[PDB]
């Protein structure tokens, strides 16, 4: 079950990749209050691929 | 295997549309000085004592001395990042842990934070950590049976469901043990179990648990550890929040069994933050008002009737009533009762084991001392048929070795004083017993009746255990049924005697020690 | 800390003001007798074990600027006891008496950025009604906050930052 | 209006700061709102300029440095008279009971003189118990106070339960029990025995308990002393009985190291022989009536010599000490003949017979003490033939003061015994002399009268 | 006044010989000390590298002693016993 | 070197101490008695040569210094479980 | 065994979110960072005095 | 940047600014004429006044002298660099060799391993000495405790325990002296160096001459020598000269930090200093760390808040008593109060644990009738009681042993004793057969049979 949950993590990885993406609801929509322009429309990927 | 590594994080999103835009207004207070764990704020003119004082980073402090210009806290938890000047905030929050059935089988630390490793706790919401007893017209008397497995302690010594009982012996004796095997007695009895451990050093408590996992008692059982590493806040809070747990069965009509082991520690601690915080020193250097620590403490141990019960469940639960029975340990140094903690514990409690160092070195083990141990309840908590043969057994082993005392030298001996004395020996060797084998009640009452009756007499001192033990094993195979009516009436009649002496009859004529 | 003890001489030096409705000139009194208290020889002076009446003559002798019948009683009085190194708690109590008693208060305000007037005049007067006392806004915003402000009266305080936020949100991990 | 402010709060110690003009007297009672619930302070000393300290009666969590405290101008006053009767009450005359309002019509405050010197009695009318070593070696007065000495676990309770089935129901008239630092459960299941043998109407109830902070248990005796006092003012004779008089001195010192009071003795407060004697002195039966009281003494670790059971004993008329050593050997009442003594005892009160009875009990229980060294090392043989027969016949008078009470069938499982005072006068009498040399040790033991002690041995 | 010197003491072989004050002052009536400067009265003691092992024999007169108790040079001899023993 | 009365010492750190209102230990000796006697005695040792030649300067080689020390202890009834011995 | 393996399994997903989470909120810190506004704050102390 | 403004004894105060107050647990530097001096930050006092120890003799420290703030706390060489070398508090080296190859350095104060780390193990270590593996048996990464007054023998115990354990361990060891004598670690070290066994042993000294703060923080850069070895997966072996020497340096240096007495003038902090120290020397599921400590018991008293606090941290507990070492019977171990964990049917078979509970219960009666002896004298006793004295006498005969180590004191040849034959010699005295020889049979001899051998010539 360990060696089957190590490969799982490795699997989980790129979930936690992908779901990063979405961080602009997390500060934007709560400082602002209001929808926000994606201004940061380049340096989300960008964080996405740097941070993980 | 885990395909909740996408789900993982909409739990984690909806957490922002759970978060709140809403500026809180807070009293806000200055760290002028840390030292050994304890901080001295400036500032925080509506702190009120006993609060939770919130401090950089996730970590609390519990205000204790509110004097003029300066509040004293005790930090709960490692103090050394903290720096002056550093700014605090006052909450409005007492000390709330943790509670519910789901803390079975896991362990946590004082603060509720489960450290077993496994995984985070399902629980029930919180319950205040400090809280008043009940008053004197919600109680009802204590008339149930809590069943150690001892011989020894559950004949002579009953303790009853919402008793105190105190186990106080000096180091080595084997005061863990007991109470351990009162944990792994209750896995089939309904009561639940919380063992609290205070100062205890971590594989100690590593080595417990894998006992009590080694049998079926651990999924009947809470553990709350407080480390001797840990800062002295967790360690003197440590019982209280067990005593929250264990009130959270007791309300709702349910038997709960709470074991603090050694408050002598919790005092231990509780002197060292008093005198942290420049409180005068009393006897022994231990702050005056140390009997009010652990009276408060132990006074929420009771039983409750039924009104109180439905009074708070709302009328959920009608009809039952809920029991919270503590044993207490403290540790003497020498046998010297007369130090300040013992003497406050053994004023405190409803009783007490006294297990001494030379009747375990003897081979006595456990080593009750049938003459100073006395329970207060007595046989108002035993089955009709245990009260029945122990309460002349308690006596008549007292009075043995008192005349054992004075027969010492005497070439002469008139032949009572002889039953007297070769009764008194083979009910001595007859009460010693094995570690982690707890007796059910049938066998212990029949073992007790084949002493009493005076079954044992002609057998010699040495073979008596063995003699107990085929006892046990013919009686198993060859008379369950009756065993299995004593164990669930625990009645006893002139036909239960009767058939309680066609047996030893039987086995020891036909069969062989 | 001289906290405790300077207490009893500010409220005794304030209730004497008040009656003779003088609190400015003892005010400017106070800030004087702690600025000689400073004074490296005279801290020396003040840290020997000089006789009370020594000491304060030799203390009003640097003071020419003091009400005699009133200063340099207080002087001796604070002397008798060796509480001449509490006058500068003694000229805080004071004032902070001095601001209770004429019901103002300061309010320090901190932001990513200076404020406009309305802001600044909707803010006064919140925390006038919020005190029920006249309010003196300062501002002193700071690098640290990207945005939002801060309001801080007497020891409470109210929290708008963004920073606030962020860390309040990432508590409940 | 309320006019002062909390300055302080240190465990169970409150500070509070009032204008000059208006500072509480001593011994005041306070008021603050701790929250939701009302709160009451107890002024112990008036100190600086306005500042009074003073003792919470409750728990100090929640309060806050600046709350307005409301000035109370008496002491703590509390119900009195027959609206009291069959009701529980706290320290501050609260019912507790849930039976609803007190509905008094007169209140009094705890903190009252003692009666003066020319108010006294003398009248020593000879009060029986039914408890042979206590009518014996130790014969109560009516009017006089007795004390029951003790380390924990020798029967203290258990003998003032059986004190008072014997006496307050037949007493015919009111009584008080104090209920200082007692358990709860204890205290519960008091209340439900006097219930159910219906003469709780007769009795009023004030109760202490442990968890109580130590204002409640410092003042919680002082309630009870003026309920009984205003039943003897009223002219009745009363029986007052007090759980634990020691927790009262405890609570004392509890409160003493804040109060900023220095240590003394074994870490007592210096005034412990003051406030011991303050307490004590109200307890007097007076020319217009007469309180009779049995106190409980709590002795830490046996040690009679403690400061605490040492001042008390002075203030009793009647001492009855129980010892471990003997109950030890499980010989309840386990009292100690050579240690109890009563003011009584002498042959004008008693009478010769009772007089001499008790002397020659007395005498012969000291030689065996002595004779019982030589036994342990060199054996009986080695004495003479007439210090075996006293070695005989006072192990046989030992066992003899043991009975069983029925209220403690409980333990034993067996019926409780009564006895008068001539049956057991005739029975040491005949124990002392010849009369029962044949009988074993065993057959007096938890008998009764010498006139049953014969059947245990032929059933022996 | 305050002098620059840490405690010390006089010290040299020229001190054979005098009853001197703890101060290094004699108390003797002959006269001033010839000595080899000062020394300080409190130091450290050698560290562990610094020592040898004891292998040398100080023969005190007393049989007892020398034959049950060997002393040797360097070592620490404890002589403990009541008054007047 | 042969020290006479190290507990008459003792008795004296109390009283400078005492009057020093540092808080007593075990009778009333300070914590600190133990420091006392250990740094006067651990001065006593044999020096191997390598430290004779660095403290000299090379003025002697090849040499063991050394320092027998004989501490004398008073007991009271012969008692050696008294703190001080 | 079997209830060991789930705890485990448990503790690696509760790892995981301690894991997002961090990072998550250091993402939302450069979010907030390039994506400010001044009418934006000015908004945000308008709305806070606003109910003070 | 700082400034000293106060010196106490060991205790100095430094004034810095208020925005630059160094951390708790900071090592500062100060020069102390021509030398160097540490200081460790302790408490923080208000207006930026910080107490701290020094790590040194604090004489000649003036007021005013400037002291530098660095960043870090104490922190030591660890790794293999360490091995075979004598080190300071400071992890500076002391022997003249040159510096330490060092390639990484720890802090030494560090937090204990977490509740799920650690690891149970029940494999029984065997030792040369009779009544200690008899009596008190421990296992491979236990935790033993050598208990005594002031020359009962823990340190030749301790030497012999050394000298068997390594025989069946080729892991690391790490020796830490706290507090003892200089004389007993030059011995120590040249007598591994002779042995060419230096090359597997890390060594920390800090011995009694030393001032309080080396004393006082000495022991934790042992432990963190001995965590560097455990977590690199190890089996180490750490001992520690004298645990109690450890808190008596905590207790000097109490009363100027401020803080009250408590108990019998002990630091309020004993029991937390303790206990901090203790449960960092714990084995690991990473590895194991077995530990032997001496713990020295003021005026023989193992009632003093110092012996009692450290029972209740130790797996197996040998004690020493005055009393027999003074029959000349060594070891002079107490059979009635040592104990171990490990004593326990599951783990150590029947036939050990019947043997060892029916010598107890025989030393146990006999000091029982001791008393009616001492009095009235044996003629009075019971022939049975005669006989229970007789075999008590023998057995106390043959728990003593002759160690290799003691050669130099008792000339005779060491031995080394085996589980087996100890349990047999044992049981067999008890059964009585053995009753026909004299007790002088039995004084100092290694085995049974050479018991029987020492009968023939008396
Ligand atoms: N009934 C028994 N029969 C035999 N051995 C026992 C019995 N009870 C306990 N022991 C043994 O006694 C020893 C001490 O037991 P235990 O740890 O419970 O003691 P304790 O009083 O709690 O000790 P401590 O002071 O270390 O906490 C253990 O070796 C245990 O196995
Ligand atoms: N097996 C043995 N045979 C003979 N003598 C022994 C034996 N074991 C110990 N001793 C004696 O013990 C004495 C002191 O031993 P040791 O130096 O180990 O004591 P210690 O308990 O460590 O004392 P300290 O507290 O002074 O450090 C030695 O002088 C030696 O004679
Ligand atoms: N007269 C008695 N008969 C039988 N048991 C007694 C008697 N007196 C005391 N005991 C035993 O002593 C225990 C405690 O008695 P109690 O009076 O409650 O203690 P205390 O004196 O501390 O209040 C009881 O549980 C009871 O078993
Ligand atoms: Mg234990
Ligand atoms: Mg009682
Ligand atoms: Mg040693």
């Amino acid at each position: 079950a360990q060696a089957e949950i190590e490969a799982e993590r490795k699997r989980a990885r790129e979930e936690l990749r992908k779901q990063v993406a979405i961080l602009a609801v997390a500060g934007a929509e709560k400082i602002i209050e209001r929808s926000v322009d994606e201004a940061a429309n380049s340096d989300i990927v960008d964080k996405l691929v740097a941070e993980l | 295997m885990q395909l909740n590594s996408t789900e993982i994080s909409e739990l984690i999103k909806q957490r922002i549309a759970q978060f709140n835009v809403v500026s809180e207004a807070h009293n806000e207070g200055t760290i002028v000085s840390v030292s050994d764990g304890v901080i001295r704020i400036h500032g925080l003119a509506d702190a009120m004592q006993g609060e939770m004082i919130s401090l950089p980073g996730n970590r609390y402090a519990i205000a204790l001395n509110l004097e003029r210009d300066s509040v004293g806290a005790v930090v709960m938890g490692p103090y050394a990042d903290l720096a002056e000047g550093m700014k605090v905030k006052a909450t409005g929050r007492i000390l709330e842990v943790p509670v519910g059935r789901g803390l079975l089988g896991r362990v946590v630390n004082t603060l509720g934070a489960p450290i077993d490793g496994k995984g985070p706790l399902d629980h029930d919401g919180f319950s205040a950590v400090e809280a008043i007893a009940p008053g004197v017209i919600e109680r009802q008397s204590v008339d149930q049976p809590v069943q150690t497995g001892y011989k020894a302690v559950d004949s002579m010594i009953p303790i009853g469901r919402g008793q105190r009982e105190l186990i106080i012996g000096d180091r080595q004796t084997g005061k863990t043990a007991l109470a351990i095997d009162a944990i792994i007695n209750q896995r089939d009895s309904g009561i639940k179990a919380i063992y609290v451990a205070i100062g205890q050093k971590a594989s100690t408590i590593s080595n417990v648990v894998r006992k009590l996992e080694e049998h079926g008692a651990l999924a009947n059982t809470i553990v709350v550890v407080a480390t001797a590493s840990e800062s002295a806040a967790l360690q003197y809070l440590a019982p209280y929040a067990g005593a929250a747990m264990g009130e959270y069965f007791r309300d709702r009509g349910e038997d709960a069994l709470i074991i603090y082991d050694d408050l002598s520690k919790q005092a231990v601690a509780y002197r060292q933050i008093s005198l942290l915080l420049r409180r005068p020193p009393g006897r022994e250097a231990f702050p005056g008002d140390v009997f009010y620590l652990h009276s408060r403490l132990l006074e929420r141990a009771a039983r409750v009737n039924a009104e109180y019960v439905e009074a708070f469940t709302k009328g959920e639960v009608k009809g039952k009533t809920g029991s919270l029975t503590a044993l207490p340990i403290i540790e003497t140094q020498a046998g010297d009762v007369s130090a300040f903690v013992p003497t406050n514990v053994i004023s405190i409690t409803d009783g007490q084991i006294f297990l001494e160092t030379n009747l375990f070195n003897a081979g006595i083990r456990p080593a009750v001392n049938p003459g100073i141990s006395v329970s207060r309840v007595g046989g108002a908590a035993q089955t009709k048929i245990m009260k029945k043969l122990s309460g002349g057994i308690r006596t008549a082993l007292a009075q043995y070795r008192e005349l054992a005392a004075f027969s010492q030298f005497a070439s002469d001996l008139d032949d009572a004083t002889r039953k007297q004395l070769d009764h008194g020996q083979k009910v001595t060797e007859l009460l010693k017993q094995k570690q982690y084998a707890p007796m059910s009640v049938a066998q212990q009452s029949l073992v007790l009746f084949a002493a009493e009756r005076g079954y044992l007499a002609d057998v010699e001192l040495s073979k008596i255990g063995s003699f107990e033990a085929a006892l046990l094993a013919y009686v198993d195979r060859d008379h369950a049924p009756l065993m299995q009516e004593i164990n669930q009436t625990g009645g006893y009649n002139d036909e239960i005697e009767g058939k309680l002496k066609g047996i030893l009859d039987s086995f020891k004529a036909t069969q062989s020690w | 800390e001289f906290i405790t003890v300077a207490r009893p001489y500010a409220k005794a030096a304030f209730d004497f003001a008040v009656e003779h409705q003088s609190v400015e000139r003892w005010q400017d009194m106070l800030a004087f007798a702690a600025e000689v208290t400073k004074n490296e020889q005279m801290a020396e002076l003040l840290s020997g074990a000089l006789a009370p009446e020594t000491l304060a003559e030799s203390f009003i002798a640097v003071a020419g600027e003091q009400l005699d019948e009133n200063g340099q009683n207080l002087i001796r009085v604070m002397a008798e006891n060796g509480r001449l190194n509490a006058l500068p708690d003694v000229l805080e109590q004071f004032i902070h008496l001095r601001a209770v008693s004429e019901a103002t208060a300061e309010v320090d305000v901190i932001s990513a950025a200076a404020l406009s007037e309305q802001q600044l005049a909707k803010i006064s007067a919140a925390m006038e009604k919020r005190l029920s006392r006249k309010v003196k806004l300062n501002a002193k915003i700071d690098k640290s906050v990207m945005a939002g402000v801060i309001i801080r009266a007497g020891d409470m305080v109210i929290d708008g930052s963004v920073r606030g936020r962020l860390e309040r949100l990432a508590d409940v991990l | 209006m309320a006019t002062g402010k909390i300055v302080q709060v240190i465990g169970a110690v409150v500070d509070v700061e009032f204008p000059q003009d208006a500072v509480p007297r001593v011994y005041d009672a306070l008021e603050v709102q701790n929250g939701n619930e009302r709160l009451v302070l107890e002024v112990q000393q008036q100190l600086g300029g306005g500042i009074v300290r003073t003792i919470a009666m409750g728990s100090s969590d929640g309060l806050r440095r600046g709350l307005d405290v409301k000035d109370l101008e008496h002491p703590i006053e509390v119900p009195v008279g027959k609206a009291t009767l069959g009701r529980i009450m706290n320290v501050l005359g609260e019912p507790v009971d849930m039976k609803g309002e007190i509905g008094e019509e007169e209140r009094w405050a705890i903190h009252r003189a003692a009666p003066s010197y020319e108010e006294l009695s003398n009248s020593q009318e000879l009060l029986e118990t039914g408890i042979k070593v206590i009518d014996l070696m130790a014969p109560f007065a009516k009017g006089g106070k007795v004390g029951l000495f003790g380390g924990a676990g020798v029967g203290k309770t258990v003998n003032m339960m059986e004190l008072i089935r014997n006496i307050a129901i037949e007493h015919s008239g009111y009584s008080v029990f104090a209920g200082v630092g007692e358990r709860t459960r204890e205290g519960n299941d008091f209340y439900h025995e006097m219930t159910d043998s219906n003469v709780i109407d007769k009795v009023s109830l004030v109760y202490g308990q442990m968890n109580e902070p130590p204002g409640n248990r410092l003042r919680v005796a002082l309630t009870g002393l003026t309920m009984a006092e205003k039943f003897r003012d009223e002219g009745r004779d009363v029986l007052l009985f007090v759980d634990n008089i020691y927790r009262y001195t405890l609570a004392g010192t509890e409160v003493s190291a804040l109060l900023g009071r220095m240590p003394s003795a074994v870490g007592y407060q210096p005034t412990l022989a003051e406030e011991m004697g303050v307490l004590q002195e109200r307890i007097t039966s007076t020319k217009t009536g007469s309180i009779t009281s049995v106190q409980a003494v709590y002795v830490p670790a046996d040690d009679l010599t403690d400061p605490s059971p040492a001042t008390t004993f002075a203030h009793l008329d009647a001492t009855v000490v129980l010892s471990r050593q003997i109950a030890s050997l499980g010989i309840y009442p386990a009292v100690d003949p050579l240690d109890s003594t009563s003011r009584q005892l002498d042959p004008l009160v008693v009478g010769q017979e009772h007089y001499d009875t008790a002397r020659g009990v007395q005498s012969i229980l000291q030689r065996y003490q002595e004779l019982k060294d030589i036994i342990a090392i060199l054996g009986m043989d080695e004495l003479s033939e007439e210090d075996k027969l006293v070695v005989a016949r006072a192990r046989k008078i030992q066992r003899f003061l043991s009975q069983p009470f029925f209220v403690a069938e409980v333990f034993t499982g067996s019926p409780g015994k009564y006895v008068s005072l001539k049956d057991t006068i005739r029975g040491f009498k005949g124990i002392m002399e010849g009369e029962y040399d044949h009988l074993p040790e065993q057959a007096f033991y938890m008998v009764g009268s010498i006139e049953e002690a014969v059947e245990k041995a032929k059933k022996l | 006044k305050a002098t620059g010197r840490i405690l010390e003491v006089p010290v040299g072989r020229g001190l054979l010989g005098r009853v001197v004050n703890t101060l290094g002052a004699p108390i003797d009536g002959k006269g001033p000390l010839d000595h080899d400067g000062f020394s300080a009265v409190e130091a450290i003691a050698p560290g562990v590298i610094e020592r040898q092992s004891v292998d040398q024999p100080v023969q005190t007169g007393y049989k007892a002693v020398d034959s049950m108790i060997p002393i040797g040079r360097g070592q620490r001899e404890l002589i403990i016993g009541d008054r007047q023993t | 070197i042969i020290y006479d009365d190290l507990s008459k010492q003792a008795v004296a750190y109390r009283q400078i101490s005492l009057l020093l209102r540092r808080p007593p230990g075990r009778e009333a000796f300070p914590g600190d008695v133990f420091y006392l006697h250990s740094r006067l005695l651990e001065r006593a040792a044999r020096v191997n040569a390598e430290y004779v030649e660095a403290f000299t300067k090379g003025e002697v080689k090849g040499k063991t210094g050394s320092l027998t020390a004989l501490p004398i202890i008073e007991t009271q009834a012969g008692d050696v479980s008294a703190f001080v011995p």
